[PDB]
């Protein structure tokens, strides 16, 4: 944490930001599929 | 002599594969994790795994982060978040990205975002490194 | 449906809840967002379980339960310390982490 | 007394290179401790040890100009 | 702050009476005392919000 | 006679003023007076007691009493001279006994023989070799009890060179100033990097040390 | 005796020269293993190891003015 | 051998300001290397540095007045 | 030299307190390192840095009872 | 000359007590980040500290040893 | 000439000794940090602090044999 | 005089070897706990090791250089 | 003065040692801390710390035949 709890960033948020960064990166046909697996498809829907 | 388990979400890459070292971004600085290791979680840069593989292999990865479980025992865990074969990844991309992040972190304004920025740098950079 | 059935008896000891669950099946990335979150809602320090189903086979899962281990608390101290040679930090930095994971998992279990 | 003194005065002065000597040790092998922490070797680091080894040597360019002074 | 000042400057005096008190032992000194002043002054101000006020609260 | 005689008695009034403000501020008056002065033990109650209790609120103000003279003693020594070169170190030597007597109050009192059962029966002494629990009692005690003085001493030292150096600089090149104001300007920035310090650590000193007697016994 | 053990006085007072040239290694290099935990080069450490160059040097400042007193 | 041995004697004494010079380089480094874990650089550990250069130097000013003392 | 020898060993056992004013920045050094690592700051680390120090010190407290001596 | 040499030399051998107090140091300096990384305080790690300041107060015994048998 | 250089040379040969116990505490502090990560203690580790402790110990009798020969 | 402080002054700069062996020691021990952390131990780390170690005999090359210049 | 400052001057060449004792001491030191982080024992890295006493010990036996050629 320099700034994972130091500019706030998780674990969870620093390491997003990387694979999001990889998801960035990345060849587009990956980047489809990024989107699926392990792109965030969280619904916030309280229920 | 270590059972690696190397594995991401998306892919189980070793899984608790007799590879004899794992070279390794943890975010700690290099380390070359052969067999068991103590009960220590470290965790994970973004960088590359290399996966000596008892036996010369060195597997290439650039992982993006994720944490290494170093379970005391035989087996180490990493648990690459984003951990992709230099293949996949994008040089072209890379620079462009970190040239682009260069103009980002200038708006990444306020160290979290800056922290995703610098990351994104670091990660562009990355990617610069290997690719 | 967890908050169906629980919605049916609780409502804002929830701090959100998610679709997209189902109608579409759920990713790791979901996981790291929910993982997030549950942080910052400083339930956590509180201890929690998750529970979910977790297959078994087609017909059947066992309702599957463990107790979080996202708390630094847990990653403070205890025999789990003597188990380091590492600190809470990076630990409590997969506290984080797997929190992700297991909720990933979990989820898609 | 006067010719006598001034060659046991710059050999006591020959002995202040210990610590450029060893500085120049613990300086350098701080670095070696340091890019295996990895990568910021080509500069930032190996950068750095050329600001240390001079301000080690600085010492050393400090204690040879005293012994040097003794002798012609 | 006042009497502290005037018990300060007897001091100073007292000290010159001492048998031996040259221009380079004194001026070293006094000019060591006359740093902290300006700090302290400025210090002084600084410090008084606490304690009265927290004697003051409780 | 008349100064040494004038001198102690000056020392004790400085720390006694303080001593007897703080009892009285209890419910008059105040004007600007007492709460001005009232902010001293203030400061000594705030600063000094974040490390106390600790050895538990008995022993606590019987030691406070003695770091905070020590502290102004010295101060006391800073702004007269000459001072430092004689009259200093007679004060060094007067607060010897104070410093010797202060293990001597719970620990050679008690125990003469072995002194380090009331300070620290394992620790630095080996518990299982009694031969090194007498050797070590030097290095705990007697020794450190004359490193005390030594301790004063040092600070004399330092604050007597600046001035003697100072003194013989102005001496030497009696130019006015003019090439000594270079040697004579460090030589004043010295005082707070010296003396400021080190006093501070004095006192600190014999906190710690009276701290670990206490909470062992 | 005035002129010959003077000479001899000079030599070891640039012998205590010796702590600040393997003081200034060993505190330019633990900066040297700071930076490489990283990121406040130019920020926190960089700035107290000029403020750790000072106090060392200072310590070979007082010694080598003691070497210059027994020579002038 | 009077007014000849107390001038290399005070060089001989000025030899323990290679503690004092070599214990501040040990001192402020590992000051340095510690704030580089973080985030404790006001009131804790640098606090403490002021009490480690208090330590440090005062066999320096104990080296520094038996010097003193083989010259005044 | 029945007088001589004296001053010129007081000042060779002056030297023995450069090896007293580095172990305390050792001791000082690796607590300052060891108050990072954290949380125990009172008590255990700190406690025993006076408890560290004594020891360190009091090889120059021996070596300027060997000083003190050849001078009194 | 023989009542003189002893005391030029009684006074070098108690420059040999610079490893002592600065083995003392590192020795409890290196326990004190043993005993900051946990757990075993009592006995295993703080016990071989003892064992580490008798295998170096020995190399300081013997060298006082030398020095007292030149005074006396 | 004869009787008294040879009590001025013993005594500069115990400045040998400043090495190997110092050395000594580097090599027990690093068992007694070493020990801490552990679990290689009763075996391997300590096994190895013994054959470092008399490594640094060996140019401590190497050094003491000749202050002994120029005694006796 | 002339040919008697020759000898007893060669010996002086002898002592400005003690910083070029205890800086190997660290120049290569800190090479022993890099490659330790891995992986990179043929080139990179041990290059380091080569042009680090090079720079801590050069103050034992040239203190035997002003040694066999007061003999020869 | 022919056989005194050769007495006296194969004394002082005897705190040449000091250096490659301690040094002796750090090389198997960070051997100790370094085969505690695991595991290339035998080869590579204890296989190292013969490299490691050797380049030590090259100075201390470069200080041994200085002290030993005023001495034969």
């Amino acid at each position: 944490v320099a700034y994972w709890r130091q500019a706030g960033l998780s674990y969870i948020r620093y390491s997003q930001i990387c694979a999001k960064a990889v998801r960035d990166a990345l060849k587009t046909e990956f980047k489809a599929n990024a989107m699926k697996t392990s792109g965030s498809t969280i619904k916030i829907v309280k229920v | 002599q270590m059972s690696f388990t190397f594995a991401s979400p998306t892919q189980v890459f070793f899984n608790s594969a007799n590879v004899r070292q794992v070279d390794v971004p943890t975010q700690t600085g290099a380390f070359g994790i052969l067999a068991a290791h103590v009960p220590t979680l470290q965790v994970l840069r973004p960088g590359l795994v290399v996966v000596h593989a008892e036996d010369g292999t060195t597997s290439k990865y650039f992982v993006s982060s994720g944490s290494v479980t170093v379970n005391a025992d035989s087996s180490v865990q990493l648990l690459a978040e984003e951990a992709v074969t230099l293949d996949m990844l994008d040089l072209g991309a890379a620079k462009a990205n970190l040239e682009k992040a260069q103009s980002e972190l200038l708006g990444a304004a306020d160290e979290a975002t800056r922290a995703e920025i610098q990351i994104r740098i670091e990660a562009n950079e990355a990617l610069v490194k290997a690719l | 449906k967890i908050r169906s059935i629980l919605h049916r008896t609780h409502s804002d000891q929830f701090l959100v809840t998610f679709k997209e669950v189902g109608r579409r099946p759920p990713t790791f990335g979901d996981a790291s967002v929910i993982a997030l979150e549950l942080l910052n809602s400083g339930y956590e320090f509180d201890e929690g379980s998750i529970i979910f189903n977790r297959f078994r086979s087609v017909i059947s899962y066992k309702t599957e339960e463990k107790p979080i281990f996202s708390l630094d608390t847990i990653s403070s101290a205890e025999s789990m310390s003597i188990y380091d040679d590492i600190d809470a930090d990076v630990l409590r930095n997969y506290q984080e982490y797997s929190l992700a994971n297991i909720i990933y998992y979990s989820l898609k279990e | 007394i006067d010719t006598a003194a001034k060659f046991i005065g710059a050999g006591a002065a020959t002995v202040g290179v210990a610590g450029s000597g060893a500085g120049i040790g613990t300086v350098f092998g701080s670095l070696i401790i340091g890019y295996a922490r990895n990568p910021s070797l080509k500069q930032q680091l190996f950068s750095y040890a050329i600001l240390g080894f001079a301000l080690s040597e600085a010492m050393g360019l400090f204690c040879l100009m005293v012994a040097f002074l003794i002798l012609f | 702050p006042y009497v502290l000042g005037t018990g300060l400057i007897l001091y100073l005096l007292s000290k010159e009476i001492y048998v031996i008190t040259p221009e380079t032992f004194s001026a070293i000194s006094t000019i060591g005392f006359l740093v902290y002043i300006v700090k302290k002054y400025g210090a002084s101000v600084g410090e008084f919000a606490d304690k009265l006020n927290e004697q003051k609260i409780a | 006679i008349t100064p040494v005689i004038l001198g102690l008695p000056l020392v004790t009034l400085i720390v006694l003023f303080p001593s007897l403000l703080f009892p009285t501020s209890n419910r008059l008056v105040s004007n600007r007076f007492v709460t001005l002065q009232q902010w001293m033990l203030q400061l000594v109650s705030k600063q000094m007691m974040s490390i106390h209790n600790s050895k538990g609120q008995t022993w606590t103000l019987m030691l406070m009493s003695l770091i905070l003279f020590i502290g102004s003693t010295n101060l006391l020594g800073l702004l007269p001279h000459s001072f430092t070169p004689t009259t200093q170190l007679s004060m060094n030597l007067g607060m010897a006994i104070p410093l010797w007597a202060g293990a001597v109050i719970t620990g050679f009192r008690n125990k003469t023989k072995a002194s380090l059962a009331h300070f620290l029966p394992q620790g630095t002494p080996t518990p299982l070799i009694p031969m090194l629990v007498i050797i070590e009692t030097i290095s705990l005690f007697i020794q450190p009890m004359a490193l005390a003085v030594r301790l004063t001493a040092n600070i004399t030292a330092g604050h007597l060179l600046i001035h003697l150096i100072g003194g013989a600089t102005l001496a030497l090149m009696s130019i006015s100033t003019t090439t000594a104001l270079i040697t004579f300007t460090i030589l004043i920035l010295l005082t707070i990097l010296e003396f400021a310090v080190a006093m501070i650590q004095a006192y600190v000193f014999t906190l710690l040390v009276s701290l670990y007697l206490h909470d062992n016994t």
